[PDB]
């Protein structure tokens, strides 16, 4: 029976973290704002030749919440950190998320990928070096996305499950 | 002296019941005449019809989005959003009525209604009423939600007016 993957995407509020797994599960592009409190999704796929069941966990970006993270992040065994490619504050919110889940999972070895979403928006504020300089600096890939054109949704989950697959 | 307003509460289209409010004019007059005005209907558009579109057990109904029926949306009359009255009036217990937003200054028709305490949207989230009567109905409408939000039965505000 295929291997089950938990991923969880985390990251500042509106940088899209719900337009990225809806475009995952669904196809489409959702242009309205529906601020997320929790959902969770499941959907299969086939990577480097495996299938594999994904059980997504799309989490809210409301900072005043944040002391409620702790439990989805112990659950979960791999994280998209997710910004926008305009917002320089929610590339900024990266490290706070990174190291709350280093230690709430007390580990320097947690599956992890940066997302650099709206890659389509022409008001970009964080250069695409600045983020792969990032990235580089944490060991985890970097993968740029757009959920409106779709460009890169597929790498970034499969990117993370490739990620948790060398972890195990 | 505040207005009272009521809303007449269905489930998948059955009568459930009436909930009243009293709504704070003389605290927050343009927060409560908002309110007060989608009720009547009385601009050509308002709350009649519209869902509550989330119900999270332990602390609240909320609903309003009579524009995209979708959570997403609902309008003010004054414009698509107006701006924090005031904070002086807070989300003491059950059956305080307060606005939705998403940050600050982005009041439009969304709302929601206390079934606990909730002192961490204090300063966040204009208050500008409370249930008068009728709050058993709200807490009957408390088990057609769950953890997320989402409802399991379609919860509708199937008429509203001002009551005299
Ligand atoms: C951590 C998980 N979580 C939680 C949460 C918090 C706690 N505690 C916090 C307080 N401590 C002391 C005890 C523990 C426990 N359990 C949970 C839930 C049940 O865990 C699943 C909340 C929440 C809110 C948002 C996102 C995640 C969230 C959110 C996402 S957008 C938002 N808020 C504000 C929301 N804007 C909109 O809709 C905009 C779109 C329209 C125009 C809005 O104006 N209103 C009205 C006020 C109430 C608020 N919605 C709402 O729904 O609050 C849900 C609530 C359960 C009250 C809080
Ligand atoms: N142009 C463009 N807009 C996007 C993209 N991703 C998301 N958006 C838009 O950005 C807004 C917020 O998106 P959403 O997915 O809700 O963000 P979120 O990270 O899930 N917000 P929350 O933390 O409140 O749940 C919506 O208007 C959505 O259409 C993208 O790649 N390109
Ligand atoms: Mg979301």
């Amino acid at each position: 029976s295929m291997t089950e993957y938990k991923l969880v995407v985390v990251g500042a509020d509106g940088v899209g973290k719900s337009a990225l797994t809806i475009q995952l599960i669904q196809n489409h592009f959702v242009d309205e704002y529906d601020p997320t409190i929790e959902d969770s999704y499941r959907k299969q796929v086939v990577i480097d030749g495996e299938t594999s069941l994904l059980d997504i966990l799309d989490t809210a970006g409301q900072e005043e919440y944040s002391a409620m993270r702790d439990q989805y992040m112990r659950t979960g065994e791999g994280f998209l950190l997710v910004f926008a490619i305009n917002n320089t504050k929610s590339f900024e919110d990266i490290h706070h998320y990174r190291e709350q889940i280093k230690r709430v999972k007390d580990s320097e070895d947690v599956p992890m990928v940066l997302v650099g979403n709206k890659s389509d928006l022409p008001s970009r504020t964080v250069d695409t070096k600045q983020a792969q300089d990032l990235a580089r600096s944490y060991g985890i890939p970097f993968i740029e996305t757009s959920a409106k054109t779709r460009q890169g949704v597929d790498d970034a989950f499969y990117t993370l499950v490739r990620e948790i697959r060398k972890h195990k | 002296v505040n207005p009272t307003v009521f809303f007449d509460i269905a489930v998948d289209g059955e009568p459930l019941g009436r909930v009243s409010f009293e709504l704070f004019a003389d605290k927050v007059p343009k927060t409560a005449e908002n309110f007060r005005a989608l009720s009547t209907g009385e601009k050509g558009f308002g709350y009649k019809g519209s869902c509550f579109h989330r119900i999270i057990p332990g602390f609240m109904c909320q609903g309003g989005d009579f524009t995209r029926h979708n959570g997403t949306g609902g309008k003010s009359i004054y414009g698509e959003k107006f701006e924090d009255e005031n904070f002086i009036l807070k989300h003491t217990g059950p059956g305080i009525l307060s606005m939705a937003n998403a940050g600050p200054n982005t009041n439009g028709s969304q709302f929601f209604i206390c079934t606990a305490k909730t002192e961490w949207l204090d300063g966040k989230h204009v208050v500008f009423g409370k249930v008068k009567e009728g709050m058993n109905i709200v807490e009957a409408m408390e088990r057609f939600g769950s953890r997320n939000g989402k409802t399991s039965k379609k919860i509708t505000i199937a008429d509203c007016g001002q009551l005299e």
